[PDB]
């Protein structure tokens, strides 16, 4: 279907998870947030393997 | 501004300016597949985004 | 001898910079530590700031 909507927002400094912020971003505070989580945040009710 | 028998030196102002549009913004558009992200529907996303 | 400009001598640096900036802006083209260290936190500022 044509659907006559397109975007293009994720390449750049709009939603754009530019690589830049994301290796900055995840590789520091998602990596601190991930380590709490795990160690007394919990295992089976929070963020989990899945 | 040149004339012979003196300086006719002129500054690659813009030479560089394309230089550097050239291997930041090729290399940004392509970065993997981030190129386009269609917004997709709810209810099928896999079947017609992706 | 007519006195020179006290700063003819640094616009070497201005044009080494540009003719780095071409293709090279890396200092010397090279990379060399003998007394600073570089630390790894996540792929060491990562690929060295991306190449």
């Amino acid at each position: 279907a044509n659907w006559r909507e397109r975007s293009d927002l994720t390449v750049t400094v709009g939603i754009g998870n530019m690589n830049k912020d994301q290796q900055m971003l995840h590789l520091m505070r998602i990596w601190e947030m991930a380590q709490a989580v795990v160690g007394g945040g919990g295992l089976g009710v929070l963020v989990s393997e899945q | 501004n040149e004339r012979p028998g003196k300086s006719g030196i002129v500054s690659r102002d813009v030479q560089e300016t394309v230089d550097w549009i050239m291997p930041s913004l090729m290399k940004v558009f392509t970065s993997g597949g981030q190129v386009v992200k269609y917004e997709p529907d709810t209810a099928e996303d896999v079947e017609q985004a992706e | 001898t007519p006195q020179l400009s006290g700063e003819v001598y640094g616009m070497l640096d201005r044009l080494e910079a540009d003719r780095g900036k071409r293709t090279g802006i890396t200092d010397r083209t090279r990379g060399l530590d003998q007394n600073t260290l570089h630390s790894n936190q996540a792929a060491m500022s990562v690929n060295q700031l991306m190449t």
